Formats: structure tokens, sequence, C-alpha cells
RNA sequence: GGGCACCACCAGGAGUGGAGCCUGCGGCUUAAUUUGACUCAACACGGGGAAACUCACCAGGUCCAGACACAAUAAGGAUUGACAGAUUGAGAGCUCUUUCUUGAUUUUGUGGGUGGUGGUGCAUGGCCGUUCUUAGUUGGUGGAGUGAUUUGUCUGCUUAAUUGCGAUAACGAACGAGACCUUAACCUACUAAAUAGGGUUGCUGGCACUUGCCGGUUGACUCUUCUUAGAGGGACUAUCGGUUUCAAGCCGAUGGAAGUUUGAGGCAAUAACAGGUCUGUGAUGCCCUUAGACGUUCUGGGCCGCACGCGCGCUACACUGACGGAGCCAGCGAGUACAACCUUGGCCGAGAGGUCUGGGUAAUCUUGUGAAACUCCGUCGUGCUGGGGAUAGAGCAUUGUAAUUAUUGCUCUUCAACGAGGAAUUCCUAGUAAGCGCAAGUCAUCAGCUUGCGUUGAUUACGUCCCUGCCCUUUGUACACACCGC
RNA sequence: CCAGGAUGCCUAGUGGCAGCCCCACAAUAUCCAGGAAGCCCUCUCUGCGGCUUUUCAGAUUAGGUAGUCGAAAAACCUUUACCUGCUAC
């Protein structure tokens, strides 16, 4: 057979920067829930917006916003 | 449904053989030889030769049951129109498949090999076989391949007293060292062949002729 | 010494080899122009006419399709996903920009598989090819040998044939050949038909105009010759003549549809070959490889490149023609409903091809596939000419996602080589050869290919061993891996 | 690769529908047998295949030996030959 070329850059998948209990959310008094950034038009609360310098978009329909919040 | 009548003659070999070819594949254990397959209205008769039949029905309706689940999925039909009949071998050394897988089987279960066609040989004899052969080909001990042949009797090679008479068997054995390629030939005798000639074609029997006296006066008998 | 064969030659035909062009194969070239196979038995072969796919090659990228076992993270996420533009060949999240999703699938290891048009056909199966479709092969007694063995299985003559007749330590047998099977031929003899064809007659078109001639209509009635295709017969070298130990047979006349094994095939023994195929194969041993793969999968190429060799092929070198009209006749086939098949009939278009409509799942419709070569009357007359059509340029079409490295078709234009081809060598013996077209196969699109089909239809043998091969016999052999020997 | 200059019988031909109208058959020698491109060859304008090599390998295959092929600098114009592979109830 032929040898193999070797340039030499290879490319992995990334591990994806894992994170939990994220800084999303607040409480101030206890009793009661303070959102922040937003939750989706689309699809039902408990999902929540990803925020940019004007853009926008959501993870359940793999990213469809575009208007500002 | 609604095709050309050869196109769906055609297809339906195809499904035939594709059935033939599973059961070949799947009821080894089982000692399966040849399937029957009569097309009537509603129903479908699929009867099967095989030799463990008690084996192939299961206990009372269950593989036979999942085979014929199996045959609807492949082939879109509906529970009822597929009936499955586990039936017997009428004398299983004038069959070829069969003796073929049985020597395949002996073969992987670990006998001599030689001894084992012999045997093969002998019980296609008692079984009422004009002549049969076996041909057992490929790396019977030793690297290079050798085929060895083990017959008895007669054997038509040529013609077609062949496709009347011959049933033939090919049938692979896969071993730790190789293949080994099985083929065996029995030459049902004339006389017990019913479908076709109950004779070969060149054989003339004269019978024997019938003596009388001659002359004993001109005579007369009336009435 | 004796056989046999148009894969041998005679007697002839057609040729090829020359010419151009197709296509195979070398050689060179090229990232890569993937590979298998080289006397017959490699070279229009791999059903191999590659536009991607196919595909194995190259440049590049993507993907896991890493089964299962066992631990490291075990939700303070394992890993799954991810629009936006840069990114990227690139609306490949291929990622590095990103900060949202995904919930224990996975995943990180370690046992363990899996896939591979990776390797090796000199590790194998099966299939195929070839010795060989030649006439060869075997064993049971019995005889000859201590024996391997031998005879049978053979002087002769026959036959396509170890086919027979004969002669005979051989007798009777089996396989192979033959028989067999399929098809191709005959049937006014049967069984049959508005899915095959006719006859009378109805209505009905035209004629001559007497009653008669051609028609068109599934209007009626009836038939089976042609049709099909069921069952049977029929050819057995039959009758006669010679010829031959008056055998096997062969040769000639007669009849007969048939007298070449009636023609053509299908199968086709023993023993084999280091023949081919591990690129048909979830046929497979072992090796290799085995998560940036030699797995897969996308994208763009490449198999098609050209100083040049040979091999199948086509087109022509014209007057037995060319070109126009006109005449006008086949047989094998094949053909869609979950697809897009054959596609008449009507209109548009010089064409190709478009369109509307049908008919057909098919003796019904395409289709009488009114195929060509042919036949008739006219135009050019033996000039590289109107022979010949290559290379060329342009446009018009179609197939497909994609046509430049013209896919193919059509339209105009360009008009090259080649006045029957040297040494050589192929094929052939009757509906054959050669010509001619059709036909399916592959096929989205492409025929110079192929398996078949019919149409037109000859010349010359009907022998021989001169060559070539093969077969036997007798001989010789320091050979037995067997002359590529020793 | 070449061509005829003239001493001459030529001969105003013989055949096939002679007729002019085409076909074929008939006219010794030739004297020269002569000219043009190419002509054994040697230096140049200074060519691409040798010289060794060192790197490897393609492989050549059933296995192996000896040679040969392919990519990198210096003067000169073959992929074959040969060794070795297998047995009874
Ligand atoms: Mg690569
Ligand atoms: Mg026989
Ligand atoms: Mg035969
Ligand atoms: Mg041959
Ligand atoms: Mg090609
Ligand atoms: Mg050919
Ligand atoms: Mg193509
Ligand atoms: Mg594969
Ligand atoms: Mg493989
Ligand atoms: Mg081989
Ligand atoms: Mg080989
Ligand atoms: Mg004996
Ligand atoms: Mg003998
Ligand atoms: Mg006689
Ligand atoms: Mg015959
Ligand atoms: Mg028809
Ligand atoms: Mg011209
Ligand atoms: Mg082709
Ligand atoms: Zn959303």
């Amino acid at each position: 057979k032929k040898v193999y070329t070797t340039p030499k850059k290879i490319r992995h998948k990334h591990k994806k920067v894992k994170l939990a209990v994220l800084n999303y959310y607040k409480v101030d008094d206890e009793g009661k829930v303070a959102k922040l950034r937003k939750e989706c038009p689309n699809c039902g609360p408990g999902i929540f917006l990803a925020n940019h310098g004007d853009r926008f978009y959501c993870g359940k329909c793999h990213s469809t916003f575009a208007t500002q919040k | 449904a609604i095709i050309s009548k050869k196109r769906k003659l055609v297809a339906d070999g195809v499904f035939y053989a594709e059935l033939n070819e599973f059961f070949t594949r799947e009821l080894a254990e089982e000692g399966y030889s040849g399937v029957e397959v009569r097309v009537t209205p509603t129903k479908t008769e699929i009867i099967i030769r095989a030799t463990k039949v008690q084996d192939v029905v299961g206990e009372n309706g269950r593989r036979i049951n999942e085979l014929t689940l199996l045959i609807e999925k492949r082939f879109k039909y509906k529970r009822g129109t597929i009936a499955l009949y586990a039936e017997r071998v009428h004398d299983r050394g004038l069959s070829a498949v069969a003796q073929a897988e049985s020597m395949k089987f002996k073969l992987l279960n670990g006998l001599a090999i030689r001894r084992a066609a012999y045997g093969v040989v002998r019980y296609v004899m008692e079984s009422g076989a004009k002549g049969c052969e076996v041909v057992i080909s490929g790396k019977l001990r030793a690297a290079r391949a050798k085929s060895m042949k083990f017959a008895d009797g007669f054997l038509i090679h040529s013609g077609q007293p062949v496709n009347d008479f011959i049933e033939t068997a090919t049938r692979h054995v896969l071993l730790r060292q190789g293949v080994l390629g099985i083929k065996v030939k029995i030459m049902k005798d004339p006389s017990r062949n019913t479908s076709g000639p109950k004779a070969l074609p060149d054989a003339v029997t004269i019978i024997e002729p019938k003596e009388e006296e001659p002359v004993l006066e001109p005579s007369v008998k009336d009435y």
C-alpha cells in the first residue's frame, strides 16, 4: 500500500466545560424567588434564555431566538 | 398486490427461496430438510420437513408460532393467513439435504470423518438408494487441501436421469482450522421414485413368453 | 508406425493484419491516472458501456457503526445538543468566538469484539475454466507374473464415439459416449378459441354499373386450414440396387415433412491443474489493520492522460455504388401503481424533442414493433469525385443534483487518412459463411459491446495426414517437483 | 532519387462492330549506362547516463539466495538467474 500523509494538526471533540449549580437565578427574601435573565416565550417556563451582546437563543429548540431582552 | 403474472410468479419463487434459506439457517439443531408452500385463498400452508419434528414444534405451539410471526413481519401478512405445519420425512436416508446436515453435525461434534461418511453411506443403502456418493473437501489434516470421495452402488452423472433420480446436497462446515465442503449425491431407486418415470430410460426389460401346444387335431368346441 | 480435428490443412469463401475511428491491454505519464488476469485456457474479460454513486486510487475533510467486561469522573453533570456571523471548499458546530442546552444513553480506562472492493487462490470452500466434449475410465471373477502390475480395455475393418463387427484367457458388467432431455422441423387426424385466424351474412364506402371486385364495422350465425398448445403419432437409414469375410457398416436411387447422430444445443466420466476467483458472496483460515482507521462516510478529481506497441471491434476505400424518391416484408423479446415502464392517437417543432390525451400488469395496448439490407424509377458517372466520413467550430435539444475532460441526440459548417492493405494469421462445410438490421442485457442518460432473434443468402470440400495440435501403439530414458526435468 | 539526348527498323499497322472511336498487341539497340540527396569518417555548439556511493524500500514470491527497479551531489553524447516444500482402517 501507499504511505499515510502526516500533516500533523489533530482536532478532538470538546469535553464541553460542564458546570452545575450555575449562578443564574436568585433569592433575596427566602419565601419568593427572583428569576435572572428570562424564560422562553416559545416553550414553557423552566427553560432559560442565553444572554449575549444583543443576541439570544435557547437549547430545547436547538437555537431559535432573535429579539433582544 | 396486482402485478404482471410472470413477475408475480418470480416474486413468489424468490420468497420461497428466502424461506428455505431461513429454515436452513435457523432449524439446524432441528434437522430441517425442505419446505412445501401451498398458497390457497385466505390461508397459506407452509409445510416443513424436518427430522426432529417435536423439536420444531416446541411445546404445543411455540417455536412454530414465533416463526410464523417472523414470516408475517417479513412479508406484510396478517395472523391467520399463514399456517405452519411441522411434518416427518418419509425415509430420511433417501433425502440428501438431511444427510448433509447430519454429516455437518457429526463434523461439528468431532468424529472420524471417513468413518462417519462410511456410516452415512451404509444408512443410505439401508434406506434403499440404488447408489450414493459423498465428497468431503478441504483440509482433512495437513495444510494442503484434499478431496475425499466415498461412494457405493451406481451413480448416474450424465443426462436427464439426474434431476429426476439424484438428490444432491451441498453444505459448508466451519471449523477452527478452516472450512470443510460437504457434498452428497443420493441416487434413489427407480421403483420408489413415483413422480416422473419408474425406470431408467436405457433399460429394456423383455417379458418371458408363454408356451402353447401346436396341432392336437383340428377339433371344435361349441355352445 | 496407426488414428483423429475447418480451435488442423487441403478446394474455396469471408476475412483480420494496412487506412480512420471505437474500445481492451501494455509502455510512458500522472497527487491518483484502484485493482484482478498474459500461449491456446489474459487482451468488448471481471456481465468492467467508470460523469458522482459504483470505488477499491489520490488530495482533502466528516462519522463511529470502539459489541461486551471491569474501574476513573457518577448530577457541586457523564456526556448529548447548539441558531448568529468570523470559522468553513461549505446554511460539515469540522471548530477555535460563544454561554445556552442534554440528562447516566453515555463516557475514561482495562479484558473483549467488530468492520475492512486490506493481504495471501502456493492456507481453503463453492463456482468456473482447462486438459475434453476429446474418447476416455473402472472394477468382479479367471488366466500371466514372487512383485509393482497386466490381460479384459485388441491384428484388422467400421463409427462422430472403447461406435460396433469380428478376431480372442478371457467371461459378463458399470461409468463416459449413446439412450436421455429441451428445442427446431410434419400433422386438411383429434381436443380449442370475439385475448388467434377465417367463411356466409347485416348495415355500410367506392366501383364497373347485371349477377361481380375491393373494402369498413367484434352487427349476427357458423368453422379450426394457417394460430397457439394440449394429447398422440411420425423415421427405424424405410423400400430397392449394388459394395463389404454377402458382417459392422458404408455408397446411390425411390418414396417421405424430415435420410449430415434428421438439425441445434442441455447435461456430460476417472484423474487432475499449485489455471482464475479470498474485488459475487454475513463462503472463509491465518496475518495485517482496527476510532485523526486499510472501517465508514462526504467533496473534487481519476480510471478516459499520450513519443508509441500489440488484442477484440466498427466505418470505408464506391458504379454489385452513392444519393433521392417510391415500393415495402420479420422474428426473438420486453414493458409501470407506489410508482413513474413501454408509451400509440392529436397539436407545436427542419430537427432532436416537446406537449396534451390515452391503451397496456399485457396472444388484447406499445406492435403487423409496416427493422434494415433489399425491390422500382430518376440524379452523379470510373476525378481522394456527389466515394469516405474523420478531426474541427458554433447553436438547438434531452438525462440527471452536476455534462468543460464534446454523456447522448439533432442543425449548419470542416472536409483528413484510405484506390482492397506486406510478413503473418483468424473463422468457416448449409438456411450455415458473409451481409443486413432488430432484441434484450447493463440502463437516470449513453452501443461501435453481448446474449438471442429473424431477413438476404453464396463460393468450395464432403478428402488427407503435408503443417498445427491432440490421441493412442511399439520403442528408448540416468527423468518421477516428471524437459521449465536431470 | 533521376532522365532521356540519336544511329535507327521504327510505322502511318494487325486484330475486336477499323472508320477515327476507342481497347488491347507490334518499333533491334542503345552509344552515357551518366547527374542530384546520401557518401568510411573528426573535432566542435559541449548531451544525460555511467560514477560511486551512502539512506532506505518496491519488492521480485509458496519460502529463500544472487542480481535488478525507485527519491537526494560529482566526468564521459532484469524485474531475472538460481536453490527448498506432502500419506492408513
Ligand atoms: Mg487517506
Ligand atoms: Mg449414462
Ligand atoms: Mg449425453
Ligand atoms: Mg482449446
Ligand atoms: Mg474502458
Ligand atoms: Mg468478444
Ligand atoms: Mg458513462
Ligand atoms: Mg466487504
Ligand atoms: Mg475480507
Ligand atoms: Mg488455485
Ligand atoms: Mg495461481
Ligand atoms: Mg485379478
Ligand atoms: Mg489396461
Ligand atoms: Mg441393402
Ligand atoms: Mg443432437
Ligand atoms: Mg401482438
Ligand atoms: Mg469530398
Ligand atoms: Mg458494452
Ligand atoms: Zn427554545
